[PDB]
């Protein structure tokens, strides 16, 4: 019943109350063969991250089940997804308007996280790095995820 | 004798410079006291781009004006 | 007529490109310093940076100068986003020494997020107008400028601006060229500024901007608009 519910208003309440079920209800929810809208799950997902031990687990979780469905399915072009994920953080250019994001740390923190996963494609690190760099407003709000970020590139 | 130096985020820090010495080594020194490099902020007082040779005399500068901080800009 | 970029051209470009001393002073004119860096902007399909811009719009602005031509005022790039903001108030004190009604163009280069574009104030044909090399329209910015030309005529002239006959318009994407990717809108916000201030028509397209990057390059280094 949930789990739509959240995603329509993410909370780190209704996030918690999903169970350790959340990450799966998430991942199986979300047409995983469509770039867009896994993008629309990352954010959603990734927007309520805290400094909290459980509601960070919590979202990072989700984020896993999410992607490795995502990477796995053989419909899944990552290379739209990166580009259509920076673009809704307002990093790249659309010829579509989009409702650009207002808060980074937690999108930012996610993939942080995501990066440094095996499931994760180690080709799409390079090509990542490029746009974390490039001197971007939003971005130097938020210089330590930007410099954690940045790190985990280099070395993964 | 006596400035301001705002950054966007609304933060001042005043700064003891020489009448005729150059705005420079303050950049130099406000850089090295907020963390970023120099090629990443923009000094301006009212308007003007504050170069090394400003002297705080050659715009008129009084004992508390400000000078604004500015981002680099990017766009694509 | 495009001049074309000459083996000599060719070199001077190619060695600034190199990496080097970043902060290194390639050109300087109007209390503005190119460094390497800076210059680095204007390779394969970087995003152009304000130094390049204000520099290019400051030469613009020098070039408005010779007989025939409209005279320019260039308003810095953090100008627009300081008046939108913050209020008219705190950008007032910008426009000293510089009598904003004894020109013809204003140009105002607009910073947006990951976007440039253009605003322009026409004192001949009496509009504001916006160039955005993505279509977007700012049908608003112009607003924003018409209420900066009120709130500075009452500042620094001590009467009202007069109002008739002006218009706000914000070009379609079917009658300016267009972007084709994600990279050159400082080449289309500087290049619109070029043909409007020659009073000449836009007549370039995307096919042209591989050309006007390296091109932009020789002018900056040699001050010197083709």
């Amino acid at each position: 019943a949930d789990v739509s519910t959240f995603l329509a208003f993410p909370s780190p309440e209704k996030l918690l109350r999903l169970g350790p079920k959340s990450s799966v209800l998430i991942a199986q929810q979300t047409d995983t063969s469509d770039p867009e809208k896994v993008v629309s799950a990352f954010l959603k997902v990734s927007s309520v991250f805290k400094d909290e031990a459980t509601v960070r687990m919590a979202v990072q979780d989700a984020v896993d089940a999410l992607m490795q469905k995502a990477f796995n399915s053989s419909s899944f072009n990552s290379n739209t997804f990166l580009t259509r994920l920076l673009v809704h953080m307002g990093l790249l250019k659309s010829e579509d308007k989009v409702k650009a994001i207002a808060n980074l740390y937690g999108p930012l923190m996610a993939l942080n996280h995501m990066v440094q996963q095996d499931y994760f494609p180690k080709a799409l690190a390079p090509l990542l790095l490029a746009f974390v760099t490039k001197p971007n407003s939003a971005l130097e709000s938020c210089s330590f995820a930007r410099h954690s970020l940045l790190q985990t590139l280099y070395k993964v | 004798i006596k400035l301001k130096v705002i950054g966007q985020d609304s933060s001042e820090i005043h700064f003891k410079v020489k009448m005729t010495t150059h705005l420079k080594k303050l950049k130099e020194s406000y850089c090295q006291r907020q963390g970023v490099p120099m090629n990443s902020l923009r000094f301006l007082f009212e308007g003007q781009r504050i170069a090394d040779n400003h002297t705080p005399k050659e715009l008129g500068m009084e004992e508390e004006d400000v000078i604004e901080v500015y981002q680099e800009q990017t766009g694509g | 007529e495009f001049p074309e970029i000459t083996e000599e051209m060719e070199k001077e470009i190619k060695n600034v490109f190199r990496n080097g001393n970043q902060d290194e002073v390639l050109s300087e004119a109007f209390r503005l310093t190119i460094t390497r860096k800076d210059i680095q902007t204007l390779n394969h399909l970087n995003w152009l940076n304000d130094e390049i811009i204000n520099f290019y719009m400051n030469m613009l602005m020098e070039r408005s100068k010779e007989k025939g031509l409209p005279s320019v005022h260039a308003f810095n790039t953090f100008f627009f986003t300081k008046l939108k903001t913050a209020g008219y108030q705190a950008v007032k004190r910008w426009t000293k020494k510089v009598d904003v009604f004894s020109v013809d163009i204003l140009l105002v280069p607009i910073h947006l997020g990951v976007h440039w574009c253009l605003a322009v104030v026409d004192f001949r044909k009496k509009n504001i107008t916006y160039y955005d090399s993505m279509g977007g329209i700012n049908n608003e910015a112009c607003r924003i400028l018409l209420q900066y030309l009120k709130q500075e005529s009452i500042d620094k002239k001590r009467k009202e601006f007069d109002t008739n006959g002006w218009q706000l318009f914000s070009k379609k994407s079917q009658e300016i060229p267009q972007q084709m990717n994600g990279s050159d809108a400082g080449m289309f916000a500087c290049k619109y500024a070029d043909c409007i201030t020659k009073d000449r028509p836009i007549n370039f397209t995307q096919q042209h901007m591989p050309y006007f990057r390296k091109r932009m390059v020789w002018e900056i280094l040699h001050r010197k608009l083709l």
